[PDB]
């Protein structure tokens, strides 16, 4: 599967994604961001949801997997000082 | 003796071509014209600076083109006008002239892709910079965003340049925000007192699943129809299927911004097959005013909302149509487009405009002039009738009372206008004229117009009459200009003309003549007239689907999508679910709004004729100098009159 | 739905067009329609309904429906146990089936729908999102409103506001709170007045006649009225197009002013008579004003000051008079003897620093003898008696910028209720006086003694013209013309805002400045 | 906190002293601006300083680089140009590394790849989506405050605020009349300043040279140096408080000085990508 952000968007990661033997998406997650929040988007991993548009300073976006599937990484991130996202990106 | 001449539009505008035509009558050989243009006040340096031969084989003409440059010395704010030094030297004869400038460099619109947003959400907004020919240009655009109370949220300061005229934008919504109408006002660097604006709206709410529409059976209401206002409520889902359910249906009157409701009007009936019928009748609404006399509610309007609810109760959907305005007669006469000014013991040609109350042009309606009745027009497509009326030779102003003779009607229902037209003050009383008549139809790219050329003058001085000079003005810019020959004897000559896709949406055509009779002065009579041409696309743009129509697809098919337009063409594309447009159908962008804009920018205001010769040019939009003393009025401000 | 797209080109050629709007039904013909509303409170029971369509034509379904598990809700669908019931929907019909649910946590949540029907391989699900906004009436509380100005509310140029932490007893447990800081700049409008009006000013245009002084006092209201004209932006209601026939007035007496010059460069009222110190330095003050409106040559009017310098300039800087004026109302303020000295060096070296800036390259001793002249003005400032030798002696200081110290605060205290420079005596010298001083208070920037001094020549009516008002015309006109240029619209708009908060570690500054003033710039913060 | 951080002197006959910085990229080398040296300018003649140190460090060559002609444009009326800003400095001594000079990391080498925690198949084209995006970047920059050198954090502006930052050049000494802006604006420049989003403090000439460093997970990874302003706001008394708003500041980006950065450093340790 391919991604293409709209106009006046940034794509960031690997714009060409494939399926491996390990079940996992190849390459980096496709990120379409306009650059308007003091941390940048932190975008959706393949399988998660994301609750939160704002991407403000002191923001906070929470995760969750689909039916039957095992969150691996932080559940809830808050952007801090400096434009670096708290915890790490999940799968 | 030879003349000199130069015509120039009223307006000059910054960063664009204008064009300067140069004649010389009543000469032989060449004349060597050096051109050179200047600023107000003082001449400090020089702007532009052409140069071109008058030669007796063209007939002594050679249009110019300049272009005001863009520097720095129009930055002063307190100037309000900004005035050049025009100046073009014939051989060895100076001719100058002092000629208002505007600081605009075009248009721009604002495109959005929807008229409402929740809070959370994010707009997408798209900015077009063209200039005053509707071509793509690149300049520097400040762009705002207003709230409700006014004031500016997000500054930017974009450039079209490389990007082919399209600017994409985007902005956030914070979650808690304000509610109400928020504005975006953008305008150029250089000209910042010229600020082009689009709302759009920010509520809570979420998608509805149908449509209602609320329409009366017409346009309006008469008082005297004993049987009172039908009015049909038409209820269909989104994707074409009809409705079954039960309605909720209430008039009301509103005298200017004050509503007044109207309760003994509540109906419950119900929607079968997507359809409902509701009628008000006379006796309520005699009630609801306590009103005696029924002549008082002459002017007032009507509205009417309706609510209609499912029968699984899981949905209903609140319309409203207002502005049914409560009339004696279903028509209405405008001197809009007529001109006030006329010439004696020539024929007058009145344009009559003849609307439905709210608004839309009428088709097939007798119109006869009272007094007369000698020619009964009928309308066309657009509203307009063709009438003509002969003069006497007399410097009485002219009133005109116009009616409209329909069949299947009475005399007391029908409309009436009354306009005064003054009389074409001559050149010391010689009775020389000069009328311009053109067949008043539907004008489309690609059609020829026949222009009419008609001469009333004694005939001792016909003899020196050779030729015409005609002037096409179009979007505030000289188009094209040439001559038409007449040979003495002939009263009448005919100018045909090829309607291009330039002259969209209307354009203004100008002619003079000028000779010398009796006394040893050279005399100047014209005339103008303004003709619409059909407000379409310079292009072409149609977007139709690729697949060859198969059945309605299936939520999550591919389809192919045909995008047919002209090449080299960056199109630029937007889908909108049509639930969006029951909450709101203001703010589209369209074609015809677009043209409403050009048409409010045009520098000439009255659409025929004027008091004077110099007053037909600064009522079409031009300047006239010649070297023989003959110059028109100045120009101060930017918009027309009143 | 039906999807409406909407398409514009743009092509270089052909401009603009924007399509007409294309329409795009999509359908199917078994499917549910979950409506659902925009917000539900946290913890409150809602009935949501899901209703299912049957478009077929002559088929009823049995259909067997149900509700997936959410743990974010609380309803009868639990995780071991499925929510589902079989309903018969008839063709042409629809059948809602009610559902009730209770969220049980904040934020954005999510309920799922699927069904699917009898011995067909047809189903459908739905999965929409509702938020789930927490128990409580949304309120707002304004902390704070401060009004920045620093130097008037600060102190040293900085001004620091401390703002307390917010009230929130009040709270819903377990609830976001958002605070906003705004600032916001405010626009000023000072300063400028009102021209007077060109209708008043129609008497001016004067042709000039006569001899070598006659000629100059036709030339002067001529001259002094284009100047006031082309500044102020009045041609419009002067009537426009009589500029032309201005101009060639103002060439006519340039060219009959030059046939009086003697051939030692200097200027008399006759070609007989010897040549005068004021006529030559008068003819300096009204050539040097009049280079912007025609041609003006350098080796008349450079000889002229080479006249003034190496002949009629004593070492002290002062400028002796050897024949004056046959016309003695052109000279104005100068024909009253009480300090002759002060008076006409004055009226010389304004001359010479109006001429400075065009003859410095061919008289090299002119940096010199700006320097010998402004030198004897500062020793005898402070001995100074009359309001108009103050002013005319302040005008000539200011330009080199030398009126400091114990002179500055003599020019200023000069002034009767400080509007005026009036002189005990002589009307047309008063007049003179206010304008000299006016020219001096704009060379120095000291824009506060300009608005009173610019409303006392504006409400006088002084329109000019007639017998000895050639200095009176010429320099009313001059410090009014120069007053419409160095007029501000705005006071300085530069505020270097910076916010520390205890939370962070950077200071967060904002510069407002004019045009990037009525923008609020919002910072959020969470904290309190 | 800044060990990286060069300070160079420049001594001319009665000239003055030229007072530029630098940036330590490796063992010998010490990357600079092109203006703060001429041809005349010899090699006995220039001292550099780091880690503090009162003493001054002998220099080998200065090697500029060849695109640099600061006098190019004088035919249009240009007196400056400050395209290709960039210079090498060949020191005479080896540096050992310690707790007050150590290097900083450039763009599109080995380090780098993981230093951003990124996989070792990161193409050069990848790392310059991650370090300057098409947005308002953080960055910052090192000045010396009285006698002692602190941080300024400023705004890289990258995405839709880049061309109201470029067109701001005409306000400069010399540009006044400069018909096309982009003739004095490569794309080899990057901008920073200005009132929005916010106000950035303005870089001084005595800071010319120095590294534009971008502070990512406690790691500084330079992505510019220092080339020229428009409005002079330190006049060496304190900060001009009253700041204009186009008081704007240009830099060379390094990423596109990167085939003559890799050809001079070859034998360096720092594993530049292909
Ligand atoms: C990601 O992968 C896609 C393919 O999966 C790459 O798309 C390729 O893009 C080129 C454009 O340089 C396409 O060439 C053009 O194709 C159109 C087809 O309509 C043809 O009309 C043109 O004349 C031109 O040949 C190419 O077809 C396309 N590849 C495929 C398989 O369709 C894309 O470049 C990759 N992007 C990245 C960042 O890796
Ligand atoms: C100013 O005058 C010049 C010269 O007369 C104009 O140039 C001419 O422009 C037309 C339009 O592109 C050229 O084609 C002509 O088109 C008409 C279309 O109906 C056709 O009937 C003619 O036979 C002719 O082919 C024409 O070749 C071109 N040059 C000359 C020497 O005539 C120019 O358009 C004028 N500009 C304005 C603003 O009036
Ligand atoms: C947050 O504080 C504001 C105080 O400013 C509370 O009142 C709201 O104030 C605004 C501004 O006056 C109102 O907007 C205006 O409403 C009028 C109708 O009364 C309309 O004609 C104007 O065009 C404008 O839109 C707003 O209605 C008003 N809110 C109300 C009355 O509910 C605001 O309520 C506070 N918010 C919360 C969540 O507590």
């Amino acid at each position: 599967i391919s991604f293409h952000c709209y106009d006046g968007y940034t794509l960031r990661g690997s714009a060409n994604r494939t399926c491996q033997v390990n079940g996992r998406w190849s390459g980096q997650t496709a990120i379409c961001d306009n650059g308007a929040g003091y941390c940048s988007n932190p975008g959706i991993p393949i399988g998660t949801r994301k609750v939160g548009s704002q991407y403000r300073l002191e923001d906070s976006v929470t995760y969750h997997c689909s039916r039957g599937l095992t969150l691996r990484g932080s559940q809830r991130r808050t952007c801090q000082e400096g434009g670096s996202w708290s915890g790490t990106e999940p799968s | 003796s030879p003349m000199y001449s130069i015509i120039t539009p009223n307006i000059l505008r910054l960063e664009s071509e204008e064009t300067m035509v140069l004649e010389a009558h009543d000469a032989q050989g060449d004349v060597p014209v050096t051109v050179t243009v200047h600023d107000f006040p003082g001449k400090k340096l020089v702007l532009s600076s052409e140069k071109t031969v008058l030669t007796p084989a063209t007939n002594h003409m050679g249009n110019v083109t300049f272009t005001i440059p863009a520097n720095r010395e129009f930055k002063s704010e307190k100037g309000r006008n900004k005035f050049v030094t025009v100046q073009a030297t014939f051989g060895t004869q100076v001719v100058e002239k002092v000629v208002l400038v505007s600081l605009q460099s075009g248009y721009l619109f604002i495109q959005t892709d929807k008229t409402i947003y929740t809070p959370g959400s994010t707009v997408l907004y798209r900015i077009f910079t063209v200039n005053h020919k509707l071509l793509p240009v690149g300049r520097t655009v400040m762009v705002n965003i207003e709230n409700p109370e006014g004031i500016p949220v997000k500054q930017d300061s974009l450039s079209s340049q490389n990007q082919l005229g399209v600017l994409p934008l985007s902005w956030d919504i914070p979650e808690l925000v304000n509610m109400g109408q928020w504005k975006i006002r953008a305008y150029y660097e250089n000209s910042p007192q010229q600020v082009f604006s689009t709302e759009f709206e920010v509520k809570e709410y979420v998608l509805p699943s149908f449509e209602v529409i609320v329409e009366p059976t017409e346009k309006f209401y008469y008082i005297y129809n004993e049987k009172g206002l039908e009015v049909t409520i038409t209820a269909r889902f989104l994707y074409g299927k009809k409705v079954e359910g039960t309605a909720f249906v209430i008039f009301g009157i509103q005298d200017g911004e004050q509503r007044i409701s109207l309760p003994e009007s509540l109906k419950r009936i119900p929607i079968e097959d997507g359809s409902g019928e509701v009628v008000l009748s006379r006796k309520v609404l005699l009630d609801g005013v306590q009103n005696p006399r029924a002549e008082d509610l002459v002017g007032k309007s009507l509205y009417v909302s309706a609510t209609v609810i499912l029968h699984s109760g899981s949905d209903m959907v609140q319309a409203e149509r207002s502005g049914i305005p409560i009339v004696t007669s279903p028509y209405q006469i405008h001197f809009t487009k007529t001109p006030k000014y006329f010439k004696p013991g020539m024929p007058f040609d009145l344009m009559v405009f003849v609307t439905n109350p709210d608004g839309s042009p009428a088709y097939r309606v007798p119109v006869a002039v009272q007094g007369e009745d000698t020619v009964q027009s009928l309308t066309q497509g657009d509203g307009v009738a063709k009438l003509s009326i002969n003069t006497h030779p007399s410097q009485k102003p002219l009133s005109i009372t116009v009616r409209t003779k329909k069949q299947e009607l009475s005399e007391a229902e029908q409309a009436t206008r009354t306009m005064q037209a003054l009389p074409y003050s001559t050149v010391g009383n010689s009775n020389n004229y000069l009328h311009l008549s053109v067949l008043r139809t539907e004008l489309r790219p690609g059609e020829t117009l026949n222009v009419n050329f008609l001469l009333r003058m004694d005939r001792a001085h016909e003899a020196k009459i050779r030729y015409y000079t005609y002037l096409i003005m179009n979007k505030g810019r000289l188009l094209k200009a040439g001559r038409q020959v007449r040979e003495p004897g002939q009263d009448l000559v005919v100018l045909p003309l090829s309607i291009t896709t330039d002259f969209i949406p209307s354009f203004r055509l100008v002619a003079y003549y000028t000779l010398i009779g009796a006394s040893g002065q050279r005399e100047v009579v014209a005339d103008s007239v303004w003709v619409d041409v059909k407000d379409s696309c310079v292009g072409s743009l149609v977007v139709k689907s690729g697949q060859s129509e198969d059945r309605q697809p299936v939520p999550g098919q591919q389809m192919t999508l045909k995008i047919e337009g002209d090449h080299g063409a960056r199109v630029v594309l937007v889908a909108v679910d049509k639930g969006v447009f029951v909450l709101n159908k203001k703010n589209k962008l369209t074609q015809s709004k677009i043209w409403d804009v050009v048409e409010k920018a045009d520098i000439g205001c009255t659409p025929g004729s004027g008091k004077d010769y110099a007053g037909v040019f600064s009522d079409a939009g031009l300047t006239f100098t010649s070297s023989s003393g003959q110059q028109t009025a100045q120009r101060a401000e930017l918009q027309c009159p009143q | 739905t039906t999807w409406e797209i909407l398409a514009v080109s743009m092509s270089d050629k052909k401009g603009i067009c924007v399509a007409d709007p294309f329409e795009v039904t999509v359908m199917q013909d078994f499917f549910i329609d979950l409506r659902l509303p925009y917000s539900v409170v946290r913890n409150e029971q809602v009935e949501i309904r899901a209703v299912l369509y049957n478009y077929r034509q002559n088929q009823e379904l049995k259909v067997r429906v149900e509700l997936l598990h959410n743990p974010a809700f609380c309803s009868l669908a639990t995780t071991k146990r499925r929510h589902q019931q079989t309903v018969t929907i008839p063709p042409k019909s629809s059948l809602s089936v009610p559902y009730v649910i209770v969220p049980l946590k904040t934020g954005l949540q999510e309920v799922e729908v699927k069904a699917a029907v009898y011995h067909h391989f047809i189903s459908d699900g739905v999965r929409k999102s509702l938020k789930v906004v927490p128990e409580g009436i949304r309120m707002n509380k304004t902390v704070a409103v401060r009004t920045l100005d620093p130097e008037r509310l600060g102190r040293e140029g900085v001004q620091k506001e401390d703002i307390p932490p917010a009230d929130l007893s009040d709270q819903v447990p377990d609830t976001e709170s958002e605070t906003r800081i705004l600032l916001q700049g405010t626009p000023v409008a000072q300063m400028t007045e009102d021209a007077v009006d060109a209708e008043r000013l129609k008497h001016l245009i004067v042709t000039p006649s006569g001899c070598g002084e006659e000629n100059m006092i036709g030339m002067t209201p001529t001259v002094i009225a284009v100047h006031y004209l082309d500044e102020t932006e009045q041609w419009e209601k002067f009537g426009l197009e009589k500029r032309q026939g201005a101009l060639e007035l103002i060439k006519k007496g340039y060219t009959q002013q030059l046939a009086f010059r003697q051939p030692s460069s200097a200027f008399a009222a006759f070609v007989k008579r010897a040549p005068s110190t004021w006529l030559t330095a008068y003819v300096v003050k009204v050539f040097s004003l009049a280079v912007n409106l025609i041609a003006i040559d350098s080796q008349v009017l450079c000889g002229a000051v080479k006249w003034l310098i190496l002949e009629k300039q004593k070492p002290d800087g002062v400028f002796q008079e050897d024949a004056p004026v046959i016309h003695q109302e052109m000279i104005g303020g100068l024909r009253n003897n009480n300090e002759k000295d002060m008076a006409l060096t004055a009226f010389v070296l304004i001359s010479l620093q109006e001429a400075k800036d065009i003859c410095e390259e061919q008289v090299n001793s002119l940096p010199g003898s700006i320097t010998k002249a402004g030198d004897f003005l500062e020793a005898n400032y402070m001995n100074l008696q009359r309001s108009y030798t103050v002013a005319i002696a302040g005008y000539a200081l200011a330009q080199m910028g030398r009126l400091k110290g114990p002179l500055l605060n003599k020019f200023l205290t000069t002034a009767k209720d400080k509007n005026r420079w009036e002189d005990p005596g002589k009307q047309l010298y008063n007049v003179e006086a206010t304008s000299y001083a006016l020219l001096a208070l704009l060379q120095l920037k000291d824009f506060d003694f300009v608005p009173p001094v610019v409303r006392w020549l504006n409400e006088q009516r002084y329109y000019g013209g007639g017998y000895g008002s050639t200095q009176a015309t010429f320099m009313v006109f001059q410090a009014l013309a120069q007053y419409q240029k160095d007029a501000p619209d705005h006071q300085e708009l530069n505020l270097d805002v910076s916010l520390q908060l205890p939370s962070r570690s950077s200071k967060i500054t904002h510069r407002i400045h004019w045009e990037s003033a009525s923008l609020l710039r919002s910072e959020e913060t969470k904290e309190n | 906190k800044q060990p990286w951080q060069a300070k160079i002197s420049v001594i001319r006959p009665s000239k003055g002293h030229e007072s530029c910085m630098g940036a330590v990229v490796s063992e010998y080398f010490v990357l600079t601006a092109a203006h703060c040296f001429t041809v005349d300018d010899k090699e006995h003649s220039i001292k550099v300083s780091v880690g503090g140190e009162k003493r001054d460090l002998e220099i080998e060559v200065v090697l500029f680089h060849p695109n640099y002609n600061i006098n190019g444009k004088k035919e249009a009326g240009i007196p400056e140009f400050y395209d290709y800003d960039v210079a090498l400095i060949k020191l005479k001594n080896k540096l050992k590394y310690g707790q007050t000079i150590r290097p900083i990391c450039l763009p599109c080498t080995e380090g780098t790849t993981r230093a951003l925690r990124l996989p070792p198949t990161t193409t050069c084209q990848q790392q310059k989506e991650e370090l300057l995006p098409a947005q308002d970047i953080k960055a910052l920059f090192v000045s010396e405050e009285e006698k002692k050198l602190t941080r300024k954090e400023v705004y890289i502006k990258n995405g839709d605020k880049k061309g109201s930052c470029e067109r701001d050049a005409q306000y400069a000494p010399g540009y006044d009349k400069v018909k096309d802006i982009s003739e004095v604006v490569t794309p080899r420049f990057l901008c920073t300043g200005g009132v929005s989003p916010y106000a950035d403090p303005n870089t001084c000439r005595g800071d010319s040279g120095g590294p534009l460093i971008v502070h990512k997970r406690s790691r500084f990874i330079q992505v510019g140096v220092i080339s020229w302003g428009v409005v002079d706001v330190c006049k060496n008394q304190k900060r001009q408080k009253q700041v204009p708003a186009h008081a704007r500041d240009f830099h060379i980006n390094l990423f596109q000085v990167l085939p003559w950065l890799k050809e001079k450093l070859q034998d360096e340790d720092l594993g530049f990508l292909a």
